[PDB]
């Protein structure tokens, strides 16, 4: 909640804030592909990453939405990604967010064989304090926080993405991609009633995938843990809701931290560990004072 | 290797295609001038010969297929890459329209009157061995008091579900699908390796019972993967939220049967739809 380094650039950030004034499509040049682009705006010296989300309805609907987006200029934190402007062109919504070199973490786990330990403590605070700014500051949760929601920089600083900010965008949208990796906590998808402690889930999950290098559901049998040092969705789904939650190996990592996904991955949401008692556990006390080059490690292993 | 629409018995002379009537995942829908006609154009890749083979088979089973709750099949052509299907054109409103329309009432009686209309369209279906597999509101017409089934066995050639290792789920598909299908889906399933049956249909129709009284579809507060496990194990949800009586839910009970073999047919559908108040 307090630094003066993170207030530097992120008052910084609302200086190159008074330039942006509105926005529109020719204002932009496809620089890239990361649907997401990175795009050069000439209004403004400014390089963005505008994300365009492709939905037909009544101007009136979608202008709810661009007020409920329009929060964003609000919420503003060194965990959280800062928020340009929405804008609707061409029958697709638009969302210009700040564009963070390093891409998500799922991505750079992809480059990566595994994330150690140490930078993923550094992570956990972040999104720990991230989500903890989102309830306390603004009454929102997450709603969706997995390694591809997750972004970095060569600066150094990680930031949440994708959070649900808008209600009547839930409702938007017009369909929804479901794949073989699911990080939707139980409670979620037995249709209970749900808190930030989903988010805490997703978190945990989100962490041991990262740190084992495989998406831990179904776990592995014994000859795939070795050599790391076909099934549909429903199956998978059951088998989060029934069968024990995923666990780290017991013998490449610590036990603050084997406890600390733990504590994430309890079933229940009542005892499974909220954002305040995650900021007491021992682990990211021990990660925060520690001594790691986040921006070293992301260039030297990225490239 | 090719049909032509002089292989059908609707006597064609000239074809007129008008203005697109409406977005849709499988093909371009546009009126069309014969009286007026509903034309959808769809592309082939002209790879998997065989299972358009068996599309040109399906087409002919249209065919033989005439009722007045059924939407009139009333020829199709394919030159490839170019494929056509030329049904009769619903005037009114889809029932996706009318059931969400404020100033539309939809008193007990008429939702009695309406599910029993398509239950004897796919009665008819059913009898002549032909799945419809898509049943939903947005395929249902309803013109004071006309109701019509449209787009039955399209699922089947459809494509509509195509990201890397990702399946594409639509808003209200999944809460027709009968828990046998989605205990099936997968990001690499295919709409024509799907196992759809007679029962599949009778529990897509459940839905349409449910969303004639609600108002809405099953499952509207809750993401894809809720609704996946949700109604893979067997929870389904009932009417006396809003006050429907014991006879309204049973119709849900039976249609929604976790196991097929329970679910009824839609001649004794038609048998409990008469016996309501
Ligand atoms: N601010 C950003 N800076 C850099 N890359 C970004 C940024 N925002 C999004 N991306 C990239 O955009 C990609 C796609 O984003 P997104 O629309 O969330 O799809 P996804 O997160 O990969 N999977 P899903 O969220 O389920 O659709 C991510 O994988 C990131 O690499
Ligand atoms: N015979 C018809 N008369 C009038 N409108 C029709 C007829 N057939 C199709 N339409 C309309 O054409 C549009 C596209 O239809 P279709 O391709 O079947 O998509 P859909 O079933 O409505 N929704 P989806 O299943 O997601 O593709 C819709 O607005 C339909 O109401
Ligand atoms: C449901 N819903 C409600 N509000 C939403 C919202 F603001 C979103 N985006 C977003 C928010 C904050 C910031 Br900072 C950056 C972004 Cl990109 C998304 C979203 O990213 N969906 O991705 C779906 C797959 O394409 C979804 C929202």
């Amino acid at each position: 909640e307090l630094d003066e380094q993170q207030r530097k650039r992120l008052e910084a950030f609302l200086t190159q804030k008074q330039k942006v004034g509105e926005l529109k499509d020719d204002d932009f040049e496809k620089i890239s592909e990361l649907v997401v682009f990175k795009v050069s705006h000439k209004p403004s010296g400014l390089v963005m990453a505008r994300k365009l989300i492709h939905l037909e309805i009544k101007p009136a609907i979608r202008n709810q939405i661009i007020r409920e987006l329009q929060v964003l200029h609000e919420c503003n934190s060194p965990y959280i990604v800062g928020f340009y402007g929405a804008f609707y062109s061409d029958g697709e919504i638009s969302i210009c967010m700040e564009h963070m070199d390093g891409g998500s973490l799922d991505q750079v786990l992809k480059k990566a064989g595994r994330i150690p330990e140490q930078i993923l403590g550094k992570v956990s605070i972040a999104v720990i304090k991230g989500l903890t700014y989102l309830r306390e500051k603004h009454k929102i949760m997450h709603r969706d926080v997995k390694p591809s929601n997750i972004l970095v920089n060569s600066r150094g600083e990680i930031k949440l993405c994708d959070f649900g900010v808008s209600g009547q965008l839930i409702d938007s949208m017009a369909n929804s991609f479901v794949g073989t990796r699911s990080y939707m906590s139980p409670e979620r998808l037995q249709g209970t009633h749900y808190s930030v402690q989903s988010d805490i889930w997703s978190m945990g999950l989100s962490l041991v995938e990262m740190a084992v290098g495989r998406y831990p559901i179904p776990p592995p049998d014994a000859k795939e843990l070795e050599l790391m040092f076909p099934m549909a969705i429903f199956e998978l789904l059951d088998y989060i809701v029934n069968e024990p939650p995923p666990k780290l190996p017991s013998a490449v990592f610590s036990l603050e931290f084997q406890d600390f996904v733990n504590k994430c991955l309890i079933k229940n949401p009542a005892e499974r560990a909220d954002l305040k008692q995650l900021m007491v556990h021992a682990f990211i006390k021990r990660s925060d004072a520690e001594e790691v080059d986040f921006a070293g490690w992301l260039c030297s292993t990225i490239g | 290797t090719s049909i032509f629409l002089q292989e059908w018995d609707i006597p064609f002379e000239q074809l007129e295609i008008g203005e697109l009537i409406g977005k849709g995942r499988f093909g371009q829908v546009y009126h069309g001038r014969w009286g007026e006609v509903a034309i959808r154009l769809i592309d082939i890749e002209r790879d998997n010969e065989d299972q358009l083979k068996a599309f040109k088979r399906e087409v002919m089973a249209y065919r033989q297929t005439r009722h007045e709750n059924v939407v009139l099949f009333m020829g199709a052509c394919m030159s490839p890459p170019h494929l056509a299907i030329i049904t009769s054109l619903c005037k009114g409103r889809t029932l996706y329209s009318v059931v969400r329309d404020a100033k539309i009432v939809l008193d007990v009686n008429k939702t009695r009157q309406i599910a029993q209309e398509i239950v004897k369209g796919m009665g008819y279906l059913h009898a002549k061995g032909i799945l419809h597999k898509d049943l939903k509101s947005k395929n249902v017409f309803y013109d004071n008091g006309k109701v019509v089934i449209t787009d039955f066995g399209l699922f089947s050639i459809s494509g509509v579900l195509q990201r890397e290792d990702k399946l594409r789920i639509q808003n209200g598909w999944l809460c027709h699908l009968a828990p046998e299908i989605i205990r099936q889906l997968s990001p690499d399933t295919e709409e024509d390796k799907l196992p759809f049956s007679k029962h599949s249909d009778v529990f897509a129709l459940g839905t349409i019972w449910y969303e004639l009284h609600a108002r809405e579809w099953p499952f509207k507060t809750q993401p894809a993967e809720a609704i996946i496990w949700q109604m893979g194990t067997g929870m389904k949800p009932n009417l006396s939220q809003i006050g429907m009586g014991k006879e309204i839910s049973d119709i849900l009970l039976f249609c929604w049967a976790f196991e097929q073999e329970e679910r009824p047919t839609f001649t004794k559908l038609m048998d409990m739809l008469e016996k309501l108040p």
